């Protein structure tokens, strides 16, 4: 049931980002993109922001 | 500044105009004409038994039998009304097999249908030609051309009527201001909006000078075919069957299906890269209801009377020819038109001062003749919106109804009745 | 202004979240049509569009690029919610031709079958005479074998028939007012009679969201327009002081007339005018009225005569009553009613009258027919029951909306029910969606819309029985659940 959950969570992820539209490759490109950002977002908080905001949100979470 | 006393007495003393201006009581349109019954050869108006020679109905198609039957078995399927505009289920399978067939009967890849004729062109030209582009058009153009025109804010340059010495002044001219600004030259578009047959005038415009200028002059073309549509050529495609032209050179070909077809509408046949503009910035086609299904199919029938037998187009052509040449010779008045031409006009020759005065005459000469069982009609205009407002004149619309010797009655009543009424 | 009974209507806003998402959308659009245009500019993919031909190379370019920008990029790629074909009578149910397209939406291939039985709300057929079966059928049929299909000439020449002078005159009985005049289209009716009314000297003070038809009749003629908010009085009286004591633009001379455009029901937005007080205000200022009622003709009123019944008001009082056949009657046609001499002056001075060809005959008795069941004199009683029906469904529909949690636009009366999506998204996937179940909508957007608000209109009908509705509601609550379009914070 987790799977029909996750796809319809994607489904609305395209209906919000207009990604309904477009064809495959452009949303592969759009995707791709999105994914590099995240990833140089990941790295430049790990090097400056200190890791103790993680465990404060990680510890909160638990 | 004003004070609220001050604004208040303002506001007190305006007193604004009547709505609408009195209209005296002696004018000739404010009385109509009551038909008891169809329009059709051999018609009764106001009372009186008369063989129409007054209606745009060239083919006879009016009243064919098929015709009917073809536009019944449409309204038992569908009904009278499609409820919708094109976009929102207004599209009917009859809409696309007439769209169709007019692409196919004009040798062209796309035709777009309008419900109604004055619409089609009055909103053709407003959605290629914006504000800044030059348009030149002919001096002698129907109302429904020069609103299209209006409704569009570009510069109209008026030539005198079939005329090609002066578009080729005018295009000279705006070559030079041309040269003064390359830039804004970069970005503005020729037009030359004409006519096939002229209803004003009666005359035919000459296709092949206005191609070679089109072709020297980076100037597009669009044309009116509302007469010429299905009475001119061997197989009645308008002018350019006339002349041989390329239909390719034409860039829009405008006609309404009212006249030759006999039911409402209009239509507008080209390439596909300008017609599916069209379906987006016409307004006659976006915002407004389609045409109903029954008219739909009686000019799908019609189109199907037209393409079995192209004999009916010379029948035509030969009681024109002869019409016209009996007419000659009038005492008083005088014939404007071509003899190719279905309706034309009658004017007076020596014209008296006041407008008013010759529509009595020809009104009176009208009359005279409807009392002698011909059914004539008098070219009925605006005087104050129209740009060039022609002389006041009969019309005279020939048929392929019409025997020969109705058409030597005809000529012969309005000789008796002109040369009574200008004695 | 009094109002007999409550004037209840209600334009909830956007909520912030929505309009962020909305501004998301569209520019991830625009970015991507930008990276479209330029691979469709350098080759690298083919393009399926026409070309100019090669001899008119050199000719300036017809179209300027950024000009159809939003329908390449944007409309293109959910243009397979408009312009459906049908192929039966558009009554309570349609038959749709199904077409699929494999090139996304550029080039459409008709596919053998057709799809039966679906729920129709996108025609007008408020009062369901759309039907090919009928005393208005049969009548039609009458008149289109004896008159033909078709006038061939113009009204002032040959073209005035004795039908055309029958429907004038039952027009004058069935609004109330002394004289009327018909025409072969409502567009060309306002068109083709705004411009003759007023012109130069004159103003128009023109709602905001008038229809394209008023703008265009406004704009032919020369007159001064001026524009006020969507039923906002005070904006109008502002407008109205402001033109009657400073006066024209450059040479502050009193203006001629000052005529008020307004429409009866608006569509878009379901809302009904505000009529008592644009009459208080006009007699007020001394100010022309000329009021479109081609929504709310048929529809609204207890005995189905327009808004001036709805309100209870007097027809006399307003100077220009245009109106159309299409919506309610379900004949083609327009037409305009009002005193003698008005009348008078339009059938001789008219742009339609002079240039344009007649109704056609058949349409004419259908709309004779209909107006004479409408109005009790068939001696049957379908002309009560159609109206009552249609109140009853615009009260059933839009109260189980309304409480399921969507948001609804218009006053509480109106029959067309506007709901509100406000993603580009979700017009495509709401018009799909909605198909797969056999209903057809009418999804509108940003052309007819503004950017932000996207909606889908609802017509109800008095064609609809409850369990059509039953079922359309069902319907609608399982795709609302499916896409998240309950943005109401109110009701639930």
């Amino acid at each position: 049931r987790a799977w029909k959950q996750m796809s319809w969570f994607y489904y609305q992820y395209l209906l919000v980002t207009a990604l309904y539209m477009l064809e495959p490759w452009e949303r592969t490109v759009f995707n791709s993109m999105l994914v590099s950002i995240v990833g140089m977002a990941l790295y430049t908080g790990y090097v400056f922001m200190p890791q103790h905001i993680m465990a404060i949100l990680h510890y909160f979470e638990i | 500044d004003l004070t609220v006393k001050e604004k208040e007495e303002l506001i007190e003393e305006w007193q604004p105009e009547p709505l609408v201006p009195p209209v005296p009581k002696d004018h000739p349109a404010l009385n109509y004409n009551i038909v008891s019954g169809p329009p059709s050869h051999k018609t009764v108006v106001n009372g009186k038994e008369c063989i129409n020679f007054a209606s745009f109905n060239f083919l006879g198609l009016l009243d064919n039998p098929r015709v009917k039957a073809a536009a019944l078995a449409s309204l038992k399927k569908y009904g009278v009304g499609t409820c919708g505009p094109r976009g929102f289920y207004g599209t009917f399978d009859v809409h696309l097999d007439l769209e169709d067939r007019l692409a196919k009967f004009m040798k062209t890849e796309e035709a777009i249908i309008y419900s109604y004729g004055f619409a089609t062109i009055a909103s053709a030209i407003p959605a290629y030609s914006k504000r800044g582009d030059i348009v030149f058009v002919d001096r002698a153009a129907c109302f429904a051309i020069q609103k299209g025109l209006q409704a569009s804010r570009s510069d109209i340059k008026l030539f005198k009527h079939n005329d090609m010495a002066d578009l080729e002044r005018l295009l000279k001219e705006q070559e030079i201001e041309d040269q003064k600004n390359p830039r804004k030259a970069r970005v503005t578009r020729r037009f030359i909006v004409v006519e096939g047959l002229y209803m004003n005038t009666g005359t035919i415009c000459p296709l092949p000078e206005l191609v070679k200028l089109k072709y020297k002059y980076k100037a597009r073309i669009f044309l009116e075919e509302s007469l010429s549509f299905g009475v001119l050529g061997e197989h009645g495609r308008g002018v350019t069957e006339h002349y041989g032209i390329n239909i390719d050179d034409i860039d829009l070909i405008s006609a309404n299906m009212e006249n030759a077809l006999a039911s409402i509408g209009g239509f507008c046949c080209g390439r596909s890269f300008v017609i599916d503009h069209q379906r987006l910035s016409g307004q006659g086609y976006c915002f407004s209801a389609s045409l109903p299904p029954l008219l739909a199919a009686a000019a799908i029938e019609a189109l199907n009377i037209m393409e079995e037998n192209p004999g009916i187009f010379a029948v035509l052509k030969e009681k024109c020819g002869q019409i016209h040449k009996a007419l000659q010779g009038i005492s008083g008045l005088k014939v404007v038109g071509e003899s190719l031409s279905p309706a034309f006009h009658l004017q007076l020759e020596e014209s008296t001062g006041s407008r008013e005065q010759d529509v009595r005459l020809l009104q009176e000469i009208v009359d005279q003749c409807m009392n002698r069982s011909i059914a004539l009609t008098q070219a009925r205009y605006l005087e104050k919106e129209e740009k060039c407002l022609p002389p006041p004149s009969i019309r005279v619309v020939v048929t392929v109804e019409q025997t020969e010797e109705e058409l030597e009655r005809a000529a012969s009543t309005i000789k008796e009745v002109a040369q009574a009424v200008l004695l | 202004g009094l109002y007999k009974r409550p004037f209840n209507e209600a334009f909830e806003e956007t909520p912030m979240l929505v309009a962020v998402l909305t501004y998301v959308g569209y520019g991830v659009l625009t970015l991507f049509g930008y990276l479209r245009d330029f691979l469709r500019y350098w080759r690298i993919e083919k393009c399926h569009h026409a070309t100019e031909r090669e001899e008119q190379k050199d000719f300036v370019s017809l179209y300027q690029d950024f000009e159809n920008f939003y329908t390449r990029n944007l409309y293109m790629r959910i243009r397979d919610n408009w312009n459906r074909p049908i192929c039966s009578v558009p009554g309570a149910r349609v038959d749709i031709m199904e077409r699929q397209s494999h090139d996304y939406n550029w080039s459409f291939k008709y596919t053998g079958n057709i799809i039966k039985g679906v729920i129709n709300m996108g025609s007008y057929n408020y009062l369901g005479f759309a039907r090919n079966t009928g005393s208005c059928q049969e009548a039609a049929a009458k008149v289109l074998e004896e008159y033909g299909a078709g006038v061939c000439s113009t009204r002032q020449e040959i073209g005035n028939l004795d039908k055309h002078e029958e429907l004038e005159e039952l027009v004058a009985r069935f609004l109330g007012v002394e004289a009327a005049m018909a025409y072969g289209m409502g567009f060309a009716t306002n068109s083709m009679n705004i411009p003759a009314l007023v012109g130069k000297g004159c103003l128009i003070l023109s709602d905001e969201l008038n229809h394209a038809s008023l703008v265009l009749g406004a704009r032919l003629s020369g007159a001064t327009i001026r524009i006020f908010k969507h039923n906002n009085m005070q904006s109008l009286e502002k407008l109205l002081k402001d033109a009657i004591v400073y006066g024209q633009p450059r040479t502050r001379r009193p203006w001629k007339k000052i005529l008020i455009l307004v429409e009866g029901i608006y569509s878009m937005e379901g809302s009904i005018v505000r009529l008592p007080e644009v009459i208080a205000l006009k007699k007020k200022y001394k100010a022309y009225l000329y009021l479109d009622e081609a929504h709310s003709i048929g529809a609204l009123g207890p005995t189905g005569r327009g808004v001036v019944e709805y309100f209870g008001l007097d027809p006399e009082d307003v100077d220009v009553m245009m109106g159309t056949f299409t919506k309610s009657f379900g004949a083609s046609g327009g037409y305009i009613g009002g005193k003698k001499e008005l009348i008078d002056y339009l059938r001789t001075h008219s742009h339609s009258a002079v240039y344009a060809t007649s109704l056609s005959p058949p349409v004419v008795e259908q709309i004779i027919t209909s107006m004479k069941c409408i109005m009790g004199q068939d001696g049957t009683s379908l002309g009560k029951e159609c109206v009552q029906q249609l109140a009853e469904n615009t009260r059933y529909f839009r109260r189980r909306l309304k409480e399921m949690g969507f948001i609804i636009y218009g006053n509480e009366d109106s029959p067309v029910v506007p709901l509100m999506l406000y993603m580009p998204a979700k017009i495509g996937a709401f018009g799909r969606e909605m198909l797969k179940r056999n209903i057809g909508v009418v999804v509108v957007g940003f052309p007819a819309t503004p950017i932000i608000e996207s909606r889908a209109r609802f017509c109800l009908s008095a064609a609809h029985t409850k369990e059509i509705l039953d079922t359309a509601l069902k319907e609608i609550d399982e795709v609302g659940d499916l896409l998240q379009l309950k943005y109401s914070r109110h009701r639930l």
